């Protein structure tokens, strides 16, 4: 899956200018930009509907591709189960009851799997759209705003279910979406699109050096606590007058506070400061917005 | 690719399933059958007061006319379903699916035409069994089947090309009805008038639209060699043009 | 409330602006005027070698039919525009807006018909001015305008009620084309056969669809008292039914 | 705008059951709920699109209603200025040039104000729909999920502008949408909908916000942590699935951690944060959701 040197013009409006893209050792990627910059256009070009690429796209024929773009596509007069079955037989390899049943109970569409799609709401149609897209058993998933009409609990269960199929079946996901607090729950990296070209690629696992975790302890217990932390993990900044020591961000506090509770140390307070994707977006985009 | 063959056959089977599972299909069959049966009982069995003899040419032509205009509208609806719901974006992804899509649409056209020919055969045979007269011939029914196939196939490919070019659905339904009913309506009121009428009347035997619509309501039909050559060549050219357009359009 | 009256007038004015602004109106006008001028010049000036005498009945009938069928298509498009774009649910808030909506649609129908009658006047007047012959009459042109008003008004209200009931656009276009062209086509091939033919032929003088569509080809419009009363009564009945259904339908 | 004893049903299913509503000294009111519970049905009942609702809606005839429902409805063929002018004449009292210019300048639509609507994107169409709705100069302005396709900055700008409009002119606003962090920005009162009834009515006026503390621990231990904090301190809300326990604001973590140490259970994440309507929404509706 590669894209090489893509330029697309609509009349006098230039959308794409020599873009390269590659899935390198990553499974879920995020696409971020402003409104009308051409993200769905990039998605559409990598998918295949547009034909005048003027460049090179490397796709193996044996790999299947499933997608959801701007709007759900379903048969309105017919039921949902008929739609799932038809697109599994027509686009996918076939239909299997166990696989569709696991999808239906995990997604949560059992009470309404037999109602007519015409009576559904928009969020109901978006969930149906994600399930029909996944029915293809694809090698690449191309989703355009999958969570723009769902309740928060619905967003968490659908993303967790998507991740579960990512590990149980070798899958690569490309997701373009706003609401970065929802994207950050399950994603490995994000790429920022601005003015028609890629500018920044951020890997969230490795982090930035600005993240800190602040632990405050008693004055009498300060020497012993500092000794244990100096032995075990890395120290970036140390200031005794405030009593705060800056170390690298750690996700689990279990082992750390377990060790201090074993050494009779009880911290007064603990918290962490980290930079999110909203912060990265504003820092990159303030050059043209602020 | 046999896998692609299975994809096309599954789409044609499901298209036929959606045709066979609607109430309008049987409302239309009941209306046409009731009208033909009512007309035949009321007028063929009591005019000159014979021994209930009926001449089957008028019933043949009337059944052919109603079934052709209904099968044509069922074909226009079938070919415009995907543009109506907008799900066509999911099928026009890669070139191999786009071509298997066109092959599947053509096979669907062939099966719908065959099914309607069988419907015509069953209704007329029951009517013939009930009434009294001189029976028709199987060679007539097989050549009639060919006429159903050629006419419906021709108009469906033409309307498929126009609907591909325009992406509008109302225009296709109006244009289909317009093309069927304007030529027989205009020719008696205008063609016999000029000093160019004989030339245009002779040229009406070469325009495919013109002679297919003129010969649609006839109770007898034998084709000339030039008509066969033009119709088959035209069918092949529309198919090739459809394939060429489907591989270059972008949504 | 004059505020509501102005709200009605602004809706008719903007519908008229959209009609006068689209390029399809001037493409349709170019085709019809070019075809009518070409047909009249070729047909009248050479088929009998007179001293350039032209009779105006054929041009009258042809211009009437072409302009009427184009105006009908423009009217159906104007009627079904809002249901096509889905903006109708914005205009269906209170009762007074639902009523002003229907009033504006009727007024728009009247204005479009008047505009088309004026257009028909311009083409026939310039043709007569260019050529030589026996001029037509002003009272005939006025009554031709009235016939335009009744025909367009009747079919527009019928199609408005059906499209309000069904909320489908492709059916409206296909039904309008079918309703206009099926009765003149079907009548010669079927009425002369039965022993019930004289009775059905007599009853065709009272079915509004049949006689209103039939008299289109004819170069003069002649109505009996009963025929005029029944046509006006049918339009009034359609208006009352439309008002009643629009004030109880939920979008 | 008032509703009294509204009960609308579709066949056997009943969606709304004898509700009452009134804008009491509040300018912006938010409607929050799950998917398919009847939120759009409520907006259609207020606006007037449904006549067979079997009740009484008290609205005045001299008062106009400008609205936004499920998706924008616009003339795609024509221009944006044509759409604004047409809906200003047809629905409003007239067309105001200075007022329309102010709306365009505040929203930021000038670069694309002369381009065809069919060339717009989703966010552009949504913004145009927001402007057309405010074009009517309403006394009551009602919105069905107003922020479908806009970036964070754009949503912030639109919310600030709507607040400046509802304060310069006497307007009463109803907004029904998810993404509650955007909702808490502009709202005076929130009502919660489940099974056709208004279960809760939370009112927020000033920014005191009732600061609270979050303790996260797994479910099998979450029972003991909830019981302990209810037996010692006063606890406000709990989320069972995520193991989120929200006690009041505590400056010193010493007594909690010491007790949890003789209890031998320890938290994965403990934090102090501002309370929100997202928290309130999960409290009211996780009984039905999970
Ligand atoms: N018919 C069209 N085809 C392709 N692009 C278009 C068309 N009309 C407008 N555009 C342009 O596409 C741009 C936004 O492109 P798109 O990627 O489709 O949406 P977004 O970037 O909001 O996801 C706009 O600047 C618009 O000018
Ligand atoms: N004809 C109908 N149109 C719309 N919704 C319907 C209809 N019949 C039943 N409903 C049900 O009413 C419920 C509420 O729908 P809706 O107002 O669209 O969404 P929400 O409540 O999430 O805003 C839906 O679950 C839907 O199934």
């Amino acid at each position: 899956m590669k894209l090489e040197h893509i330029t697309k013009k609509y009349g006098s409006n230039v959308v794409l200018n020599d873009i390269d893209f590659d899935f390198g050792d990553s499974r879920i990627v995020g696409l971020i930009g402003k409104n009308g910059v051409g993200k769905t256009t990039v998605m559409k070009v990598m998918n295949g509907n547009i034909i005048k690429f003027d460049g090179k796209v490397d796709i193996d024929n044996a790999d299947n591709i499933g997608f959801l773009i701007e709007h759900p596509k379903l048969y309105d007069n017919k039921s949902g189960l008929y739609n799932l079955k038809l697109f599994a037989q027509v686009l996918g390899k076939g239909f299997d009851k166990a696989y569709t049943d696991k999808i239906i109970d995990a997604f949560g569409m059992r009470p309404y799997i037999k109602k007519k799609v015409k009576k559904y709401s928009m969020g109901m149609k978006q969930k149906l759209a994600i399930a029909v897209s996944l029915m293809n058993k694809p090698k690449f998933l191309i989703l355009d705003e999958p969570t723009n009409g769902m309740d928060p609990d619905g967003s968490i269960d659908v993303l967790t279910t998507i991740k579960s199929l990512v590990n149980e079946l070798d899958m690569r996901i490309l997701i373009s979406s706003h609401k970065l607090e929802d994207i950050e729950l399950i994603c490995d990296r994000a790429v920022f699109l601005r003015d028609g070209h890629f500018v920044q690629d951020v890997n969230m696992e490795e982090g930035v050096a600005s993240d800190t975790t602040i632990v405050t302890v008693d004055h009498k217990d300060f020497d012993r606590t500092e000794k244990y932390l100096a032995e075990h993990f890395q120290l970036q900044n140390v200031d005794k007058a405030d009593g705060h020591l800056m170390i690298n961000a750690q996700k689990n506090y279990q082992v750390i506070l377990k060790a201090l509770s074993e050494l009779d140390i009880y911290p007064k307070y603990i918290e962490t400061r980290k930079s999110s994707l909203r912060d990265t977006y504003f820092n990159i985009n303030q050059r043209g917005d602020k | 690719v046999p896998r692609g063959s299975h994809r096309i056959l599954n789409l044609v089977k499901y298209d036929l399933y959606s045709i066979f599972k609607s109430p309008l299909t049987y409302l239309a069959i009941l209306v046409v059958s009731s009208l033909i049966a009512t007309q035949s009982i009321l007028m063929a069995n009591s005019m000159d007061n014979p021994k209930h003899i009926i001449v089957y040419g008028s019933v043949f032509a009337a059944a052919k006319w109603l079934l052709l205009i209904i099968g044509l509208m069922f074909v226009v609806k079938t070919i415009t379903r995907d543009f109506s719901q907008g799900t066509i974006q999911l099928y026009m992804s890669k070139v191999k699916t786009r071509v298997g899509y066109i092959i599947s649409k053509t096979i669907s056209i062939i099966l719908i035409s065959i099914l309607f020919a069988l419907i015509h055969y069953v209704i007329l045979i029951v009517v013939q069994a009930s009434s009294n007269g001189k029976n028709l011939a199987f060679s007539k029914y097989v050549d009639n089947l060919w006429f159903f196939l050629i006419f419906l196939l021709f108009f469906g490919l033409f309307l498929f090309l126009i609907t591909l070019a325009s992406q509008k659905t109302a225009m296709i339904f109006s244009l289909g009805v317009f093309l069927v009913l304007i030529v027989p309506f205009i020719k008696p009121f205008i063609t016999f008038i000029p000093r160019y009428g004989e030339k245009v009347l002779d040229a009406f035997d070469y325009i495919p639209f013109a002679y297919l619509t003129d010969k649609m309501i006839s109770s007898n039909f034998d084709f000339s060699n030039w008509q066969w050559v033009i119709s088959l060549g035209s069918i092949v050219i529309f198919f090739i043009l459809n394939i060429l357009y489907v591989a270059k359009k972008d949504i």
